[PDB]
RNA sequence: GGGGGGAACCUGGGGAACUGAAACAUCUCAGUACCCAGAGGAGAGGAAAGAGAAAUCGACUCCCUGAGUAGCGGCGAGCGA
RNA sequence: CUGUUGGGAAGCAGCGCCAGAGAGGGUGAAAGCCCCGUAGGCGAAAGGUGGGGGGAUAGGUGAGGGUACCCGAGUACCCCGUGGUUCGUGGAGCCAUGGGGGAAUCUGGGCGGACCACCGCCUAAGGCUAAGUACUCCGGGUGACCGAUAGCGCACCAGUACCGUGAGGGAAAGGUGAAAAGAACCCCGGGAGGGGAGUGAAAUAGAGCCUGAAACCGUGGGCUUACAAGCAGUCACGGCCCCGAGGGGUUGUGGCGUGCCUAUUGAAGCAUGAGCCGGCGACUCACGGUCGUGGGCGAGCUUAAGCCGUUGAGGCGGAGGCGUAGGGAAACCGAGUCCGAACAGGGCGCAGCGGCCGCAAAGUCCGCGGCCGUGGACCCGAAACCGGGC
RNA sequence: GUGGAGCCUGGGAGUGAGGGCGCGAGCGAUAACGUCCGCGUCCGAGCGCGGGAACAACCGAGACCGCCAGCUAAGGCCCCC
RNA sequence: GGAUGACCCCAGGCGGUAGGGGAGCGUUCCCGAUGCCGAUGAAGGCCGACCCGCGAGGGCGGCUGGAGGUAAGGGAAGUGC
RNA sequence: GGGCCUGACUGCGAGGCCUGCAAGCCGAGCAGGGGCGAAAGCCGGGCCUAGUGAACCGGUGGUCCCGUGUGGAAGGGCCAU
């Protein structure tokens, strides 16, 4: 019996062009092409997820920064002080109150400086 | 061992023989893979790139034309071209070992027993040929065609009787066969028959 | 039981290796030849059983020995096929070298000769030759060797 | 087609019953008249081939 | 009566090389490819100046086995009853 | 046969019927019973054949005793040079024969691997001879054979068109619809083409005709873009648009960010290959071998060709092969043997599980898988060599 | 010392062009991104990740997947960051 | 743990070229099949932000298309660009 | 330096060095028949590590193993070189 390609191949293209739907020229026209800018974003979206992470502590912690610069320390100070307090809100949350709760997190600024 | 029903006007007497009782579903796949197997025909073909049409001639010089290299357009590289290792005339048959095929025919009935599928006849009624006739005596013994029979006969009347039918399959006993057995729902067999089965298997 | 129930046993039937068929087979490429070579082309390497790279093969640098013969060949000669005692212990009454046949215990024109492993039974057996410990065993055990020619 | 003996191997070499590979010693085919009676007698007798070398002997003497 | 033709198949008269021997010359490929002559629905062969050890067999052809045996071989590659 | 759906019944429903026929192809779809067939049967005046049946004809047929007439000549035979055989000069016979020499007719002559003897076999130098075997131009049957880049080079007006002085090379190219019902007629246009009308179940089935993918070109719509630095993405956020605590599209800003493959010590690499898309394209099969594995039997296992049966039915067939014993160059001996003076010393060899039963197993057979050997052996690619022709 | 430790019998390989760095030598000129050995290491195959502006082999560290969570390593904390 | 792939709990391993091993997905064809899906629409084609699967894929639904397709379990290869 | 001597042995070899193979090396001890020594003992060349060449083909002395129907022979095998 003979087995000639017939209807797998196309989908396997398919497949792939429907994936790199968006993108520019030939990269979501050719299937060659798409397959190479699919292993980019594969790879970049692998790692960015990973750098995601990091990039939202960095915004957290700027953050946290300009609001602790308004009661007279800085944020190397701050982080020291809870951490004697033994109070253990993420960055992520006390940035939140830092803009959304000044009155609170000025509160905490009070425990960093007392607990050195 | 096995007690097999037996139809008789004198009426429905019991038969004692003795079929292996344990089964080996491998086994029996092993003599129906050959069976199958031998059937075979071999008859698919194709040509190397020996084998067709075109000539020998180099479709252009080795270097500096600009183009790909090629020697001849016999090449499977090319369209048109011979094929590789493509299918060329085979023989599927081997020699499945005479005990091997033994078991397998004295499973394939035992199995049948177990079931309660397996009837002897003494003989056919008034089946003289016509089909017709055959479906009376088979009502008499229990076969509405509800279920698909291999029916084991040396007479040949009652083998044409019963043939053109969508429900039955007609062997002489020495046709007897595993893949034949495994086939149909219910096995029927004239007791002439059913010496001969007893025959091969010991 | 019925055919869609027919199956080998786990292992009877197992799968091919194929090879040059894509990356994630573990196969793809180079199809496990590695990279370039004689080995790796077609036709591949010369009889690895024999050759070794073009210094002398080992087979080569050791001694011939003894008699090959040489034409018109082969001595016809008289053949002679061992059997032991023990082998013998089957049968009863009269063996002979037909019999030996027929039990597949001595290959056809070969000449009967008994041999002394395992016990002698009170038989009639009818040889070419016995062993001396045969010979002994044999007569001791009530047995009647006869000897042919 | 069937295998053929490699004839060279089958007149040198022997498969004993346990399928060891055994040949004659190497090295009094002549320059001898220096040789001690030691390297003579020793040398008169058969040798184990090594493993490796061995089982590619074997596979050339497939009717043994 | 002959002549000439016919896809393969057959016999006979001529008869390579690449290649293999990890170079090459005996050897191999191979009496192959090919050329020529003749046959025919086939052709060849065929009623023992045989076999070769059986005190045996009994024209020839063809298949299986004998057997990759016996042997042949820069006793190499290989060849092979 | 009726009903029902449908352009169309063979679908579904209802009530039947045939079958030595329920192989298969068709008919508006999917039909045992509508058609063509199938099972089972019947058929040649004429020509071909006629291996079988019958008949004729040629041809075939005694025993002793005597005789020593005949029994295939440039032959046997010997030597020289070769070929054939498994035999390559080897102890080299046999068969054949180019050269030289050169018999005999049974008390003759050849052979049994130089030669000799003994013992056997056979009748050279004239011719013929069915069947069993080979092939497939041709006809038929059947496919775990192809399905228009496949299958023959050709499904089609192909050894054509075309290329070549010639030998020779050698393509492309199948599909409306159930039915042509192949679109009267009017309209714009020189025509082509189209718009209506019309046919059709369907006309993006309109003949440049089944399906109609992708590259590629176009129109329309949303989002977006003219101070911006880029392997073109990605992650975050925000704006706009769509669909209705959510998703989809787009992208302004910010973060990060050196194509793919190949080859390499190391490539984004200014090293190779690739314009893009589609289709073709590379680890196979036979026979041996070696491991592993799934089973059958087990001191046993197994048949090959063939023969019989089937016409997708299997059986017979024991010739032979492997195993059951090894050691030795061999004679030979044998659980031993070889070396040796040895009873020395060494090499290579020798010795299941449970309660007679089970269970396992030597070995062997078959299937499957990995790898090896021989084949072109994973696919493509030489420059060359040789033969016959032009 | 129970480790993707070790040993024995078999099946299948690939590799048999290495390269940088540290240390110990020879060669060279107490030259080479030089060459040839020894012990080690990494790259090779970790051209995945952090640091070193950028950079296979220097420092940190061995990436199963997900998280808008936490602690550190080298290196950093004036702005780019 | 239960008793042998029933699932649960706990612990450890899980970068990777040459390459070894294991388990699967899909394509053509055969048995299953005188069967079954199919004009109330076969295959194929175009969509989907939906479902199942780690993935190869498999479903489902809308449009196109107009006559084929083929299961559970097995068999065999001209089987994936 | 001297005396007597030929162990510059025949048949074997427990066990090891080295080492991919094949080779290379060292070797106590048993037996045959010897040499020197009162004896214990030593002696299978040389204080040691270089002075060498696997296989194929053949020569030579012996052995009396095979001897192509049989008895021989031809030719080969084995030990030595
Ligand atoms: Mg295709
Ligand atoms: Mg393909
Ligand atoms: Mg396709
Ligand atoms: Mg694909
Ligand atoms: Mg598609
Ligand atoms: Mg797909
Ligand atoms: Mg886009
Ligand atoms: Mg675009
Ligand atoms: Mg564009
Ligand atoms: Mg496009
Ligand atoms: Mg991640
Ligand atoms: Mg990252
Ligand atoms: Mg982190
Ligand atoms: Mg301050
Ligand atoms: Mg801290
Ligand atoms: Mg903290
Ligand atoms: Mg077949
Ligand atoms: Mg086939
Ligand atoms: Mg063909
Ligand atoms: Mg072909
Ligand atoms: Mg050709
Ligand atoms: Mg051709
Ligand atoms: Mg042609
Ligand atoms: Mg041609
Ligand atoms: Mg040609
Ligand atoms: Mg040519
Ligand atoms: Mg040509
Ligand atoms: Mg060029
Ligand atoms: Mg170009
Ligand atoms: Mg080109
Ligand atoms: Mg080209
Ligand atoms: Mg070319
Ligand atoms: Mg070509
Ligand atoms: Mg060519
Ligand atoms: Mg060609
Ligand atoms: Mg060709
Ligand atoms: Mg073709
Ligand atoms: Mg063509
Ligand atoms: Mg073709
Ligand atoms: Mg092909
Ligand atoms: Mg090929
Ligand atoms: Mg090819
Ligand atoms: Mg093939
Ligand atoms: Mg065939
Ligand atoms: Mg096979
Ligand atoms: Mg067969
Ligand atoms: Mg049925
Ligand atoms: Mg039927
Ligand atoms: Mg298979
Ligand atoms: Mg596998
Ligand atoms: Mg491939
Ligand atoms: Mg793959
Ligand atoms: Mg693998
Ligand atoms: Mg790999
Ligand atoms: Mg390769
Ligand atoms: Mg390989
Ligand atoms: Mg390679
Ligand atoms: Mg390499
Ligand atoms: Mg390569
Ligand atoms: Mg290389
Ligand atoms: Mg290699
Ligand atoms: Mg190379
Ligand atoms: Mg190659
Ligand atoms: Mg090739
Ligand atoms: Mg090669
Ligand atoms: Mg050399
Ligand atoms: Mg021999
Ligand atoms: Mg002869
Ligand atoms: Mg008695
Ligand atoms: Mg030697
Ligand atoms: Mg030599
Ligand atoms: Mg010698
Ligand atoms: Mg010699
Ligand atoms: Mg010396
Ligand atoms: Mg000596
Ligand atoms: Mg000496
Ligand atoms: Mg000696
Ligand atoms: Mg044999
Ligand atoms: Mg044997
Ligand atoms: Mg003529
Ligand atoms: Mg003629
Ligand atoms: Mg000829
Ligand atoms: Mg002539
Ligand atoms: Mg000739
Ligand atoms: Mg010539
Ligand atoms: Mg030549
Ligand atoms: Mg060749
Ligand atoms: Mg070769
Ligand atoms: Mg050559
Ligand atoms: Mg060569
Ligand atoms: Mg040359
Ligand atoms: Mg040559
Ligand atoms: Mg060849
Ligand atoms: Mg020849
Ligand atoms: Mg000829
Ligand atoms: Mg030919
Ligand atoms: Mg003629
Ligand atoms: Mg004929
Ligand atoms: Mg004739
Ligand atoms: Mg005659
Ligand atoms: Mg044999
Ligand atoms: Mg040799
Ligand atoms: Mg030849
Ligand atoms: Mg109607
Ligand atoms: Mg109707
Ligand atoms: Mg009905
Ligand atoms: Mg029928
Ligand atoms: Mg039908
Ligand atoms: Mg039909
Ligand atoms: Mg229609
Ligand atoms: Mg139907
Ligand atoms: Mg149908
Ligand atoms: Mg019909
Ligand atoms: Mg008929
Ligand atoms: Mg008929
Ligand atoms: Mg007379
Ligand atoms: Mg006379
Ligand atoms: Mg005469
Ligand atoms: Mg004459
Ligand atoms: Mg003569
Ligand atoms: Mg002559
Ligand atoms: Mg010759
Ligand atoms: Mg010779
Ligand atoms: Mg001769
Ligand atoms: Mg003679
Ligand atoms: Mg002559
Ligand atoms: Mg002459
Ligand atoms: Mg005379
Ligand atoms: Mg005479
Ligand atoms: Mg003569
Ligand atoms: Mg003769
Ligand atoms: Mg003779
Ligand atoms: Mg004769
Ligand atoms: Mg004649
Ligand atoms: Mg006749
Ligand atoms: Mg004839
Ligand atoms: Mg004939
Ligand atoms: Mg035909
Ligand atoms: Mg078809
Ligand atoms: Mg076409
Ligand atoms: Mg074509
Ligand atoms: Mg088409
Ligand atoms: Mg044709
Ligand atoms: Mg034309
Ligand atoms: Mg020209
Ligand atoms: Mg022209
Ligand atoms: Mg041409
Ligand atoms: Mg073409
Ligand atoms: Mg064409
Ligand atoms: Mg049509
Ligand atoms: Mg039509
Ligand atoms: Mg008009
Ligand atoms: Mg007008
Ligand atoms: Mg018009
Ligand atoms: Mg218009
Ligand atoms: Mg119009
Ligand atoms: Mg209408
Ligand atoms: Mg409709
Ligand atoms: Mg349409
Ligand atoms: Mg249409
Ligand atoms: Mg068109
Ligand atoms: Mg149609
Ligand atoms: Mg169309
Ligand atoms: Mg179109
Ligand atoms: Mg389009
Ligand atoms: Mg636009
Ligand atoms: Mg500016
Ligand atoms: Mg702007
Ligand atoms: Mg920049
Ligand atoms: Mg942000
Ligand atoms: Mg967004
Ligand atoms: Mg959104
Ligand atoms: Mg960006
Ligand atoms: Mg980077
Ligand atoms: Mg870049
Ligand atoms: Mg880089
Ligand atoms: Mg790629
Ligand atoms: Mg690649
Ligand atoms: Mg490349
Ligand atoms: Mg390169
Ligand atoms: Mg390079
Ligand atoms: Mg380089
Ligand atoms: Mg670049
Ligand atoms: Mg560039
Ligand atoms: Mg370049
Ligand atoms: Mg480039
Ligand atoms: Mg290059
Ligand atoms: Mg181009
Ligand atoms: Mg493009
Ligand atoms: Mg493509
Ligand atoms: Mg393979
Ligand atoms: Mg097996
Ligand atoms: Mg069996
Ligand atoms: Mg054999
Ligand atoms: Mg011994
Ligand atoms: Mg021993
Ligand atoms: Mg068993
Ligand atoms: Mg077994
Ligand atoms: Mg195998
Ligand atoms: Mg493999
Ligand atoms: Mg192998
Ligand atoms: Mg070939
Ligand atoms: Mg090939
Ligand atoms: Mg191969
Ligand atoms: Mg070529
Ligand atoms: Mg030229
Ligand atoms: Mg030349
Ligand atoms: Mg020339
Ligand atoms: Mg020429
Ligand atoms: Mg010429
Ligand atoms: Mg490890
Ligand atoms: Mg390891
Ligand atoms: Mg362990
Ligand atoms: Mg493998
Ligand atoms: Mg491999
Ligand atoms: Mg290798
Ligand atoms: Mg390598
Ligand atoms: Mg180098
Ligand atoms: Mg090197
Ligand atoms: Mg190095
Ligand atoms: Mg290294
Ligand atoms: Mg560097
Ligand atoms: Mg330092
Ligand atoms: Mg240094
Ligand atoms: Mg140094
Ligand atoms: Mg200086
Ligand atoms: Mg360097
Ligand atoms: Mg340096
Ligand atoms: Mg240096
Ligand atoms: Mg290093
Ligand atoms: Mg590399
Ligand atoms: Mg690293
Ligand atoms: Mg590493
Ligand atoms: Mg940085
Ligand atoms: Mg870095
Ligand atoms: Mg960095
Ligand atoms: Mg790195
Ligand atoms: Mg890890
Ligand atoms: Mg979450
Ligand atoms: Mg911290
Ligand atoms: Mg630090
Ligand atoms: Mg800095
Ligand atoms: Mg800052
Ligand atoms: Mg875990
Ligand atoms: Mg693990
Ligand atoms: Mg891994
Ligand atoms: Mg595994
Ligand atoms: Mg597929
Ligand atoms: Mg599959
Ligand atoms: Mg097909
Ligand atoms: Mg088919
Ligand atoms: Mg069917
Ligand atoms: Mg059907
Ligand atoms: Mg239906
Ligand atoms: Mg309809
Ligand atoms: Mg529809
Ligand atoms: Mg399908
Ligand atoms: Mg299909
Ligand atoms: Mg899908
Ligand atoms: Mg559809
Ligand atoms: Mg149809
Ligand atoms: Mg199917
Ligand atoms: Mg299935
Ligand atoms: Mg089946
Ligand atoms: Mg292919
Ligand atoms: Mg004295
Ligand atoms: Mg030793
Ligand atoms: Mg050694
Ligand atoms: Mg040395
Ligand atoms: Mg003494
Ligand atoms: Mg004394
Ligand atoms: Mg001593
Ligand atoms: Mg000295
Ligand atoms: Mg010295
Ligand atoms: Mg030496
Ligand atoms: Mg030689
Ligand atoms: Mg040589
Ligand atoms: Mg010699
Ligand atoms: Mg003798
Ligand atoms: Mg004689
Ligand atoms: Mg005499
Ligand atoms: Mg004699
Ligand atoms: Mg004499
Ligand atoms: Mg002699
Ligand atoms: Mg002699
Ligand atoms: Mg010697």
């Amino acid at each position: 019996p003979r087995a000639k390609t017939g209807v797998v191949r196309r989908r396997k293209h398919k497949k792939i062009l429907k994936l790199a739907k968006g993108y520019w020229g030939l990269r979501s026209k050719s299937f060659r092409k798409a397959r190479e800018t699919l292993f980019a974003a594969g790879n970049y979206a692998y790692a960015h997820r990973k750098r995601r992470k990091r990039d939202f502590r960095r915004l957290w912690i700027v953050r946290i920064n300009a609001a602790c610069r308004q009661h007279g320390l800085n944020y190397s100070t701050f982080i020291h002080g809870l951490k004697k307090a033994g109070i253990e809100v993420d960055r992520k949350n006390l940035a939140d109150l830092a803009v959304r709760e000044p009155q609170v997190f000025a509160e905490l600024v009070e425990r960093a400086k007392a607990a050195q | 061992v096995y007690q097999i029903p037996v139809l008789s006007p004198s009426g429905r007497r019991e038969l004692a023989a003795d079929l292996p009782a344990e089964i080996n579903p491998h086994l029996l796949w092993e003599v129906v893979r050959w069976q199958l197997a031998k059937r075979r025909r071999g008859t698919a073909s194709t040509k190397t790139r020996g084998e067709v049409a075109y000539s020998g001639r180099k479709i252009w010089p080795q270097k500096h034309t600009g183009r790909a290299r090629h020697g001849d357009i016999g090449a499977p590289i090319f369209v048109g071209g011979g094929v590789v290792f493509g299918p060329k005339p085979r023989d599927y048959s081997y020699t499945l070992p005479k005990k091997v095929r033994k078991k397998g025919l004295a499973m394939a009935v035992a199995d049948r027993a177990r079931e309660g599928k397996l009837l002897l006849v003494e003989a056919f009624a008034g089946v003289n040929g016509k089909t017709k006739e055959f479906l009376a005596w088979a009502k008499e013994a229990g076969l509405d065609g509800s279920e698909s029979v291999l029916l084991v006969t040396g007479n040949e009347l009652v083998r044409r009787a019963a043939r053109n039918l969508p429900w039955v399959v007609t062997l002489a006993p020495e046709g007897l066969n595993v893949y034949d057995i495994v086939r149909t729902e219910r096995l029927v067999m004239d007791l002439d028959a059913w010496e001969v089965f007893q025959n091969r298997i010991g | 039981m019925k055919l869609s129930d027919l199956r080998p046993n786990p292992g009877a039937n197992k799968r091919r290796k194929r090879v040059g068929r894509g990356p994630g087979s573990g196969h793809g490429k180079t199809a496990t030849r590695g990279h370039k070579g004689q080995k790796s082309r077609s036709g591949g390497l010369k009889d690895p059983r024999r050759f070794e790279g073009g210094r002398s093969t080992t087979l080569m640098r050791l001694p011939k020995r003894g008699m090959q013969g040489q034409v018109p060949g082969e001595i016809k000669r008289p053949r002679y096929q061992g059997v032991n005692l023990k082998d013998l212990a089957r049968f009863e009454g009269e063996v002979t070298p037909e019999l030996l046949v027929r039990a597949g215990l001595l290959k056809k024109g070969y000449r009967l000769k008994i041999l002394g492993e395992g016990e002698a039974k009170p038989l009639k057996v009818v040889a070419h030759a016995f062993s001396k410990s045969a010979l002994e065993k044999l007569k001791a055990a009530g047995g009647e060797p006869v000897l042919l020619e | 087609p069937k295998m053929k003996t490699h004839k060279g191997a089958k007149k040198r070499v022997k498969i004993t019953a346990s399928g060891k590979v055994v040949a004659m010693k190497t090295g009094k085919r002549h320059l001898n008249w220096q040789k001690s009676g030691k390297e003579i007698r020793q040398k008169g007798r058969k040798f184990v081939l090594a493993k490796p070398e061995a089982e590619r002997i074997k596979l050339l003497l497939p009717y043994e």
